[PDB]
């Protein structure tokens, strides 16, 4: 039956504005400085962690620290 | 095998780039000045088509000189300082000729940064490997040569 | 009963179809749904005749495709592909039934392609060749990439079935380099000599690097995962549902099938990169769908996590790491495909996906308001669930392996029950908006039907996984000893 | 002129003769022979017929037809004898007319 | 080469040359920006003749 | 299945594919269906014939590249 | 018929059937007994019955064209390599004649001067395939050269024929002149003009050195004109505009049939003659040129014939890296490569020829073709993934084949540039199908169903190309074979 | 709240990964296509000199390849290459 | 025509047209609904996605707007079509399109009637 | 010192009908006619090569090249002719509608 | 509120390169292009598909300057077409495609010129 939502314009765009935040990118301050800190320097330490991790548990064996990329 | 081929020594080899880049430049501002048409109002007259042929064969040619100088001067100096030739001994400088005198040329860091990373990865893609178009030396392509065993 | 008559069965139903007038949409309908139900018929007398000792490939079937060169087809199961046929001549069915009402605008391609697509998945996941099963592995490309962009709501579909075609194309691309490089090396492509042959460590870790670059196309990782949200949100429910169960766990598949026992010395080497990778995506895809106002979003985006907890779960060396990977594969298709079943029925009923309309839907539409609380659940992975089940396996194996990775992973249950809680909230709890939505219909008996398989499913695998547990024990166990001869 | 008979590849059949004559390789003309020229001709005036009824010349359309169909045909036959008596085809009945 | 190049294909090019009426500034064009091109490309298969 | 009947089939197929791709039925013209399986069987076993006589062509080929690369030593 | 003429009946059956059409169609065509027919369907369907009875000639002939092996050494050399690719060329040519039929009768097209052309031309391409030296080579270039001439320039009053014409000639001429200029330098610095005295000449020396710099750049200058001949990128400016321009079936003729003739011709000059790795390396740089350059260019374009010419350009790319290895496998490669794409070709033009009764000009005009012809939809878009490279189609296997070759021959480099282009190639081959099934214009350009000469060809070619991967053995052993048969 | 949209989605998301993936790569290979159509510009003289280049280039880098490979190398050729595309 | 467009009549994809319409110098729109005993005269156009009831009667030069319904001897507009309605237009199409498939099949290519008039002619003689 | 200076003449000849192709960009006909020059330098060339070699080769592929450029030289005039009189000018600016 | 067809009637005319005066008859919402092949000016097989693709500036038409300022102006695609298919690689200045020329009572009366034909068969 006639069951489709009301739709409401402003909603619509709302929605349609949210997904096309690809054309508002414009490399600012802030985008680089979030690109640089949640996208390079987080994951960068994640990983220095997880090699820690590894090589800790290899000094605790006695083993020779394994060799990562 | 290529370092051991000849001497060449970081000045010769940066002026040898520069002449060979200067050559180059020239060669494709020619091309370019000849591919492209002249003016309507400039037909008749042809000294000014000439005076504009010469000026975009000097400024490629200045443009490519420039370009091939700093990327083989980065590259020998950053080989004297790390005493060691490597992927990204070369790749950097790839990196700063682009930067530099790309990103000059257009008047903006993002061109900078856009050209300086391609020049970065040309360097790098051809330095990954032997800079040889076929990697295998095993494979004989030819029977010439009869052998013992 | 035999692997190719399972490949086969799909292909009958095909060919009929083809030969039967549009105008019979009633004809076409009944023979898809019957060849569908058959082919699932006989998938599981193919269970119940399944040696769960044995570490060899059991229904080895060999057919003449090039005598020379050694790519001779080899059809083949060893327990890890076997569920996966299961799933997948389970969940074909799942989408002739869902498009039963409307099949006439669909029109006989519609089943075409999905029974297709039935027959390359089968052939996929029953291969014990390398190229052939590259050949159907990019083989499925075409049927998912017709059905998004055929049979998609709006003109976004155009971008997001180019997107899904560039990515997966470059991917298999340089999985065909890597393969071909082995072919030339070992002077086959025949799985048990790509096993038992040595590569270079050099070597090794480029052929790794192109596989894992092919898979991680599939399997969305941090960098491309992109293509996955609108490819899912502009598909059609069904195409949404094989997209979401089906294609990841392929990728998956060949991830642990070609990459873990060929590559020893490169996957321990590159083992921390993938954890990393997996943590990030894990905790970072789980925050983005927290923000979210897109249905078909937020359930893609939880797959991508999903998916990155199934990843992070096989580099656990151990039964219990890689029996979870496997399990919580198995439960997240169902599980993905049960939410995409319901946002697809909420789309239908009222032509939206934005939860910003919807709302109180306990008042009108108490059976959904069950069915949607139950799959958020298992989403969740509540205890009692195969997602739990295959969570909790997965967890165990990394905190065996890698504490650090495993305390990352187990951050994901906290975000997880969130976005879940917080979406189930919005769109069932709450108050009716009258004046978005006022007319309402509770789910029919076709759509209670389509959920009643996934409900059984989803409570015997998590209240008894023994069964699917020790289907596969000895095949995790052989791989995980393949390296080693200690 | 100077002309030399023999082929790259060897025969692999017994060789009644390396070069017979015209008139001998067209009196070797067998039944199968015969029926190799009659099914080429009337296939080509067939299709000449067939072809020539749009323009309109039926009769000089069967006449073209014919000449390119007699011409094949006695070259397929021709070529089916020669290669028969020099050995190249399985010449079972001539070999054993030869013996 | 008297009889067929200075013969038939010169009358024929002068038939055809003629007989179109080309006129002045419908093929025309200064030869001065073309010059160091033609002369690079002179030179670079003068050095290979050398070679 | 025999050689025979999956050419008949692929000559069934193909017939009956240029008839729909005409916008023809499927079955118009049956005799037409007749002559393409019996084509398509004909075409299945000469490419079987020729294919089995080809690979022992190859065969023969691949032992004259052998005894060739046999007669380099001394 | 003198015994020694055994081993030229398929070419003087031809020629005798081309020159006995001429006749029959002027004498009718001139006749004012009748209201000037247009012989062009008549004299059509006579050159299909001559080019099928020259094909039965030619593969049942197949030890008799080794007859006089000495006496036609001079001129051409027969073996199963070029009994082979004979036996293709006939066949594509066949189905060129019969795909065009329809063109004719609907687009008036009533000169039989064209189909008599066709016979001639691949009477050329006959004598280019078997030819075994220097002067037959540049005899049979330069005839299917003025055959498609006249081809290309067919409609006099069309501008775009006209041009087309022009163009393809200029360019022609400038390619046979530098083909010209490397015979003659290497005649000049070697004695020799048979391709034997080359091969003794040449082999046991590179031609990277002081010594044979005449040799060396005669063979460069042989090599430009055969890249001219398949459309190289550093050559390749004439095949779009003359593949636009020329009638239809003029550009299918050409896209189709050249390329297996000049691919022969140049494995029996360059593999066999003057084999070496400077050759080998001219060709890689010519592959990854037009292989990067086609996908480019065709990703801009928006005219299917423009669209066919860039993907032809690609192909021979393709069929560059394949010749570029220079091995067993890499001419097998190339073999396999050029059998599949002279298929794809022959279905992508005839469904372009079924689309030319309602005048397709643009990727557009077949939008919402899903609808109108859904069948069609199906087999342009089978056609359109077969030749992006996707599995089960027959373009992939060409695809994988030439990229094995490509990692057993050591071009790492070679092959990553050529799979970077097949990933960035793909794109106008998916917008072809995006235009066909996903969009949903204002409004459909409906098009007439097809001819029966055009639906069973395209059927087969469809039926071949889909099913091939169910069994590739008979032609990869063909291939195998000839590759093996080009030296002993 | 703030992370899930202002720096995941928005920043990562639809930002970096889709700039530098699917929209950047879209872009810049829509403009370089356009640039090497610009080459097809319907000229005879073009096409000739197209292959007057060709010829050149050849010779030079093949005959001349003992002095060419003595004063320039394949990374400076291809660097000038790149930076003449830009 | 009283429009000064062209006067053929033009009638687009995806339009049902009843069973008494009586059609001139009309240009209707794809996907049209047109009931039975509905007129059209000369110059008249129903725009798409548009439905005229039967007994429909549009006078010379008047024109449907598009997403509409109309009834009535002279044509007067009656209510706006809801995007439900209008996504039937089309499904109503290929429904009549299927019966007439149905329909079609009951026809050989050639008629047998030639029979009867030779044997009528070898009664006569 | 005769064969240096013949040879020297054949490449002058070749690099001037280059250079004729290259200066006359809004001219064809002189662009036929330097494709010409190149004929006839080939020609040249393979005459004195002949002579030199005491090889008859050179004056047959000579003569058969005088054929060919004889026969393109007929074709190419023919297209020239339809050309102008299609388009009512020689002018390359009228022969650019393919892009 | 009757809603005939004569309010939506747009009255212009056009000079065809020959100089000849012409009216041409548009209903508004529909392109000039429609316009004109409906008049008989412009070739219909020529121009079909009313797109940017499939425009290749046979659609074109010089329109005054005093016109141009009452239609949207010309679109990046627009000029682009009209730069790469002309006689000379420039832009008129005064010419639009005639698919983005959205006819309207604003533009009523408008005068454009139809510049040579261009073949367009294969
Ligand atoms: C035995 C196998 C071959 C059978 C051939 C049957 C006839 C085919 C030609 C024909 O009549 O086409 C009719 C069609 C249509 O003819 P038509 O339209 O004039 O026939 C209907 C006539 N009215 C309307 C008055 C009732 O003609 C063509 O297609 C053009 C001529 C084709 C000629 C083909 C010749 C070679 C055929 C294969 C030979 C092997
Ligand atoms: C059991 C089946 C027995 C069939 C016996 C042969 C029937 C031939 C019918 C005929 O005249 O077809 C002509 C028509 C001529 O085509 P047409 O386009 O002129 O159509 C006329 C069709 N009829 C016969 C109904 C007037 O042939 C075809 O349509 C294709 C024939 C293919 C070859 C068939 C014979 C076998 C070889
Ligand atoms: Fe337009």
């Amino acid at each position: 039956g006639g069951m489709e939502a009301n739709k409401n314009k402003f909603i619509e765009d709302w929605g349609t504005a949210r997904e096309n935040l690809e054309f508002n990118f414009r490399w600012t301050r802030r985008n680089l400085a979030l690109v640089g800190i949640f996208g390079i320097a987080i994951p960068v330490l994640v990983y220095k962690g997880i090699v820690r991790e590894f090589h800790m548990q290899d000094e605790d064996n006695g083993r020779p620290y394994r060799k990562f990329m | 095998r290529r370092y051991l081929e000849d001497e060449d020594t970081p000045f010769m080899k940066t002026i040898k780039g520069a002449t060979t880049g200067l050559v180059a430049g020239t060669i494709w501002g020619t091309v370019v000045a000849t591919w492209y048409d002249v003016p309507r109002v400039e037909r008749s007259v042809a000294l000014p088509g000439l005076i504009r042929t010469f000026k975009m064969m000097g400024n490629y040619g200045l443009t490519f000189a420039a370009i091939g100088g700093v990327y083989i001067g980065v590259e020998q100096l950053l080989q004297n300082y790390r005493m060691k030739r490597d992927l990204v001994n070369g790749a950097v400088g790839g990196f700063v000729a682009g930067a530099t005198i790309l990103g000059y040329k257009g008047r903006s860091i993002k061109t900078a940064l856009s050209a300086g990373s391609a020049l970065a990865f040309t360097s790098a893609y051809i330095d990954f490997g032997g800079q040889t178009l076929k990697h295998d030396e095993g494979k004989e392509y030819a029977a010439y040569t009869t052998k013992k065993r | 009963f035999d692997l190719s008559g399972l490949i086969l069965c799909p292909v009958l139903g095909s060919i009929i179809l083809i030969f039967i007038p549009n105008s019979r949409i009633r004809l076409i309908r009944l023979i898809g749904l019957c060849a569908s139900l058959i082919t699932f018929l006989y998938s599981l007398v193919l269970w119940i005749q399944f040696d769960p000792s044995t570490a060899k490939f059991q229904f080895v079937e060999s057919l003449r495709w090039l005598p020379y060169e050694n790519i001779n087809l080899n059809l083949g199961i060893d327990g890890l592909s076997f569920f996966f046929v299961i799933l997948t001549t389970f969940l074909i069915p799942i989408c002739i039934l869902v498009g039963w009402s409307g099949m006439r605008s669909y029109g006989k391609e519609y089943i075409i392609a999905f029974l297709i697509c039935e027959f390359l998945m089968i052939a996929v996941f029953c291969m014990l060749d390398l190229l052939l099963f590259y050949v159907f592995f990019e083989s499925v490309l075409i049927p998912m990439f017709i059905i998004i962009g055929v049979w998609g709501s709006r003109q976004r579909k155009i971008k997001a079935a180019y997107q899904f075609f560039l990515y997966t194309l470059l991917g298999s691309v340089f999985m065909l380099l890597a393969i071909l490089l082995i072919l030339f090396q070992t002077g086959t492509a025949d799985l048990q000599i790509s096993l038992t042959t040595e590569f270079s460590e050099r070597r090794q870790i480029f052929l790794w690097i192109a596989f894992f670059a092919a898979f991680a196309v599939k399997v969305p990782m941090v960098p491309v995962h992109i293509w996955l949200p609108e490819a899912h949100v502009e598909a059609p429910t069904a195409g949404s549902v094989i997209l979401a169960g089906i294609l990841s766990k392929l990728g998956t598949y060949g991830f642990l099938r070609f990459s873990i026992p060929m590559f020893p010395e490169a996957t321990l080497c590159f083992t921390p990169f993938i954890y990393t990778l997996s943590a990030i995506a894990i905790i970072y895809t789980s925050l983005t769908t927290l923000r979210q106002i897109d249905l078909k979003k937020i359930i893609a985006y939880s797959s991508v996590a999903h998916m990155n907890l199934v990843t992070i779960g096989m580099f656990s060396l151990n039964i219990q790491g890689i029996g979870g990977s496997i399990l919580l594969m198995l439960s997240h298709g169902l599980v993905l495909s049960a939410l995409f079943l319901c946002v697809g029925v909420l789309y239908d009923r009222h032509k939206t996906r934005l939860v910003r309309y919807y709302g109180g839907l306990v008042s009108t539409m108490p059976n959904f308001s069950t069915i949607f609380f139950f799959f958020t659940l298992a989403n969740m992975s509540l205890p009692g669930t195969s997602s739990f089940i295959g969570e909790f396996l997965i967890s165990v194996g990394a905190f065996q392996r890698n504490s650090l990775v495993a305390t990352l992973a187990a951050l994901g249950m906290i975000l997880g029950a969130a976005y879940s809680l917080w979406l189930y909230n919005r769109v069932v709890s709450g108050n009716l908006k009258a004046d978005f939505l006022h007319k309402f219909s509770d789910l029919n008996g076709r759509e209670v039907f389509i959920f009643i398989p996934f409900l059984v499913g989803v409570v015997r695998m998590g209240v008894h996984p023994k069964v699917f547990l020790d289907r596969m024990h000895t095949y995790v166990s052989n791989l995980v000893q393949h390296g080693k001869f200690n | 002129m100077n002309t030399d008979i023999t082929a790259s590849t060897k025969p692999e059949y017994p060789v009644v003769d390396r070069n017979p004559p015209f008139t001998k390789v067209v009196g070797n003309f067998s039944t199968l022979d015969y029926l190799r020229f009659v099914t080429i001709t009337g296939v080509s005036v067939t299709v000449g017929y067939l072809s020539g009824i749009k323009p309109g010349i039926r009769g000089p359309s069967m006449v073209t037809g014919g000449l390119i169909g007699v011409m094949g045909g006695f070259m397929y036959a021709y070529q089916n004898s020669a290669g028969r008596l020099m050995g190249f085809f399985p010449n079972d009945d001539e070999v054993a007319r030869h013996n | 080469f008297l009889v067929v190049y200075i013969g038939a294909i010169a009358v024929l090019f002068l038939f055809v040359v003629m007989m179109f009426h080309i006129q002045i500034a419908e093929i025309h064009e200064e030869v001065l920006r073309y010059l160091p091109v033609s002369g690079i490309i002179g030179l670079i298969l003068w050095w290979e003749m050398f070679f | 299945l025999s050689a025979t009947t999956i050419g008949a089939l692929l000559g069934l197929g193909t017939q009956m594919y240029s008839n729909a791709l005409r916008k023809l039925p499927y079955m118009r013209h049956p005799w037409e269906h007749v002559v393409g399986m019996g084509l398509g069987a004909v075409f299945v076993n000469q490419l079987l014939k020729w294919e089995a006589q080809v690979e022992q062509d190859l065969d023969k080929m691949l032992e004259k590249a052998k005894a060739a690369n046999e007669r380099r030593y001394i | 018929m003198f015994n020694l003429f055994l081993a030229v009946y398929p070419e003087i059956f031809i020629i005798n059937a081309t020159f006995i059409l001429l006749i029959h169609g002027v004498v009718f065509s001139t006749s004012k007994k009748y209201d000037y027919p247009p012989l062009v369907s008549n004299v059509g369907w006579l050159g299909l019955l001559s080019v099928l009875i020259t094909l039965l000639l030619l593969a049942a002939g197949a030890p008799l064209l080794t007859i006089a092996h000495l006496f036609r050494n001079n001129f051409f050399r027969r073996d199963n390599f070029t009994y082979f690719c004979q036996i293709l060329l006939l066949l594509s040519t066949a189905g060129t004649i019969s795909m065009c039929f329809d063109f004719f009768e609907q687009e008036r097209f009533d000169a039989f001067e064209f189909i008599v052309l066709i016979l001639l031309s691949t009477c050329s391409m006959l004598f280019m395939i078997s030819a075994y030296d220097l002067i037959a080579m540049y005899l049979a270039i330069e005839l299917q050269s003025l055959c498609f001439y006249v081809m290309a320039a067919s409609k006099r009053k069309s501008e775009f024929s006209t041009e087309a014409g022009l163009k393809y000639l200029i360019l022609g001429a400038f390619s046979s002149g530098i083909l010209l200029f490397g015979c003659s330098m290497i005649y000049g610095s070697t004695g020799a003009t048979h391709f034997d005295q080359l091969a003794k000449i040449l082999t046991g020396y590179e031609l990277a050195g002081a010594r044979s710099s005449g040799i060396f750049m005669g063979i460069l200058f042989i090599a430009v004109g055969s890249l001219f001949k398949i459309t190289a990128v550093p050559f390749h400016m004439w095949a779009p505009d003359i593949y636009e321009g020329s009638p239809t079936p003029v550009t299918a003729f050409l896209s189709i049939a050249p390329k297996i003739s000049i691919f022969a011709n140049i494995l029996r000059v360059f593999i066999y003659g003057s084999y070496g790795a400077t050759l080998q390396q001219i060709f890689c740089f010519c592959s990854i040129a037009s292989m990067i350059l086609g996908a480019l260019a065709a990703m801009a374009q928006t005219k299917v014939k423009r669209l066919l010419a860039y993907s032809s350009i690609g192909h021979v790319g393709y069929i560059c890296i394949g010749f570029s290895c220079g091995t067993i496998e890499g001419i097998q490669s190339l073999l396999i490569g050029i059998f599949i794409y002279a298929l794809m070709t022959i279905d992508a033009f005839a469904i372009v020829l079924a689309l030319r009764q309602t005048r397709v000009k643009y990727i557009a005009d077949l939008g919402a073709l899903a609808k109108t012809n859904p069948i069609l939809a199906i087999t342009f878009s089978i056609t359109m993934f077969s030749y992006v490279g996707i599995p089960p189609l027959a373009g992939f296997c060409s695809k994988f084949y030439l990229f094995f070759a490509a990692l057993g021959c050591g071009a790492y480099f070679l092959a990553s540039v050529g799979v970077v282009t097949s990933v960035i190639g793909c794109f106008y081959y998916i917008r072809l199908v995006k235009r066909m099934f996903f969009d949903t214009p204002r409004t459909w350009i409906l098009y007439e169903p097809m001819d029966r000469d055009k639906s069973l060809l395209l059927a087969m070619t469809s039926s071949f190309i889909t099913l091939f991967f169910l069994y590739p053995s008979p032609l990869f052993s063909v291939t195998h074979q000839m590759a093996l048969s080009l030296y002993l | 709240l703030r992370f899930g949209y202002e720096v995941s989605f928005e920043a990562l998301d639809k930002g970096a990964i889709e700039i530098l993936g699917p929209y950047g790569i879209s872009y810049t290979f829509r403009r370089l296509a356009e640039r090497i159509s610009q080459l097809q510009s319907g000229f005879v003289y073009h096409y000739a000199f197209a292959m007057l280049l060709g010829l050149t280039l050849f010779v030079t880098f093949f005959c001349m390849w003992d002095s060419l490979s003595s004063w320039v190398d394949n990374r400076s050729s291809f660097i000038l290459i790149v930076s003449s595309f830009f | 025509s009283p429009t000064g467009l062209p006067a053929d009549t033009s009638i687009e994809r995806y339009v049902t047209i009843g069973a008494y319409s009586l059609l001139r110098s009309c240009t209707i729109e794809p996907e049209c609904i047109i009931g039975q005993h509905s007129i059209l005269m000369e110059g008249s156009l129903v725009e798409t996605q548009s439905i005229l009831e039967a007994g429909s009667v549009v006078p010379p030069g008047r024109r449907i707007p598009s997403g509409e319904l109309w009834a009535g001897n002279p044509a007067r507009f009656v209510r706006t079509l809801t995007h439900e309605e209008i996504l039937e237009i089309p499904k109503l199409a290929v429904a009549i399109n299927d019966l007439s498939r149905d329909h079609y099949s009951e026809f050989l290519p050639y008629s047998t009637v030639y029979l009867e008039v030779e044997k009528f002619k070898k009664s006569l003689g | 010192m005769d064969l240096i200076k013949y040879f020297t003449f054949s490449m002058i000849i070749f690099i001037l009908g280059i250079w004729g192709i290259l200066l006359n960009r809004r001219n064809i006909l002189i662009m036929l006619m330097s494709i010409e020059l190149m004929l006839l330098a080939v020609n040249s060339n393979f005459l004195v090569f002949s002579v030199s070699l005491d090889d008859m080769m050179g004056q047959l592929f000579a003569l058969l090249v005088l054929t060919v450029a004889a026969a393109e030289s007929a074709i190419g005039l023919a297209i020239f002719v339809i050309t102008f009189r299609v388009r009512g000018t020689i002018a390359v600016e009228f022969i650019n509608s393919i892009q | 509120s009757s809603k005939k067809v004569s309010d939506r009637i747009v009255r212009l005319s056009a000079i065809d390169f020959e100089g000849k005066k012409h009216e041409v008859v548009g209903l508004a919402g529909h392109t000039l292009l429609k316009a004109l092949i409906n008049t008989g000016l412009i070739d219909p097989d020529s121009h079909r598909l009313e797109e940017i693709d499939a425009c290749s500036a046979h659609c074109e038409v010089n329109i005054a300057q005093e016109w141009l300022d009452k239609l949207p102006p010309r679109s990046y695609d627009e000029e682009y077409v009209l730069v790469r298919n002309s006689r000379a690689r420039v832009l008129n200045k005064h010419s639009r495609l005639g698919c983005q020329v959205l006819l309207d009572h604003n533009l009523q009366g408008m005068v454009v010129a139809l510049p040579e034909p261009k073949p367009w068969d294969t």
